[PDB]
């Protein structure tokens, strides 16, 4: 349980944005 | 074109739970949950924000918050309505100028990152009702002469627990290195660094009786304080313990994801 809740795993990696 | 498309953000709800089951006659308990709400922004949304100081207002709502005792919003970045009396819901608006500056600094600080996290809220929930604890513990202790016996019943309950598994489940009973004639059902390891008995438990689920409940015990002899206490550790994902949730208000932004995780802090069963 590190301070980055997304644990270095980009939550937007698969998002169609951009 | 980036200007007109709906922009994604992501939220993370993190909760720690401390609990104490006193044991004895009534086995009364105390529960304290401490939570954190973080929001994540995609790196490319800075260039949008810096370029447009008039960028539309990111707004969100907390829901199912009746179980939360206290809130500490981030007052650097957020607005709210003190005249909003709704007990189960509360609204917050971002200050888009402060938010823009905040992400600009985050980017400047870490140009390599593909996202930037922002801390929205801290909160707390306390109860003496065991119904708030996902895992019910009852410990008992008996001593005849030099022999001490300790037993623990655990119950993962549908009335108590969120809908998800408890994983990385461990049960810790501290025991000194002077103890002899060790018996454990089921078997346990003795960690010499910390001086404690370790049980590793299978994942627990409220869905099934056989999957969710159990018992364990240990006994030893000591040639020679208070009754020993057992500590339980576990982790979960996909639900919150408090019940709190977050949803966006308005269609201009959309929530890419909401990550929910919880873990035990000090989570204890004492025996009389
Ligand atoms: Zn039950």
């Amino acid at each position: 349980f590190q301070s980055d809740p997304f644990v270095g795993s980009d939550p937007f990696k698969d998002d169609p944005f951009g | 074109l980036s200007a007109q498309e709906s922009w994604p953000v992501a939220a993370a709800i993190t909760e720690y739970i401390n609990a104490y089951f006193r044991g004895g006659e009534h086995n009364r308990c105390l529960v304290k949950i401490t939570g954190d709400l973080t929001m994540s922004f995609p790196a490319g949304i800075t260039r949008i924000f810096t370029a447009n100081p008039n960028a539309p207002v990111l707004s969100f709502r907390l829901v199912n918050i009746s179980r939360v005792d206290h809130f500490l919003p981030n007052q650097k970045l957020l607005y709210s309505d003190p005249s909003q009396s709704d007990p189960d819901t509360k609204d917050f608006w971002f200050n888009m100028q402060a938010l823009t500056l905040h992400l600009q600094r985050e980017a400047e600080l870490n140009p390599q990152a593909s996202y930037y996290n922002v801390a929205l809220l801290k909160y707390q929930a306390s109860s003496q009702d065991p119904s708030r604890a996902p895992l019910l513990l009852s410990a008992e202790c008996q001593r005849s002469g030099t022999v001490t016996r300790v037993s623990l019943d655990y119950h993962c309950c549908p009335a108590t627990a969120p809908a998800t598994q408890l994983t990385s489940v461990q049960v810790l009973l501290p025991l000194d290195h002077s103890a002899t004639d060790l018996q454990c059902q089921p078997p346990a390891a003795w960690n010499a660094e910390e001086r404690r008995l370790l049980w590793k438990l299978a994942n627990l689920s409220p869905t099934n009786h056989s999957k969710g409940s159990g018992t364990l015990c240990a006994s030893w002899q000591c040639l020679e304080g208070p009754a020993p206490s057992l500590a339980v550790q576990f982790v979960g994902s996909g639900a919150s313990l408090s019940g709190l949730d977050v949803e966006l208000v308005g269609s201009r932004y959309r929530m890419s994801l909401v990550k929910k995780r919880f873990a035990t802090g000090k989570y204890m069963a004492g025996c009389s």
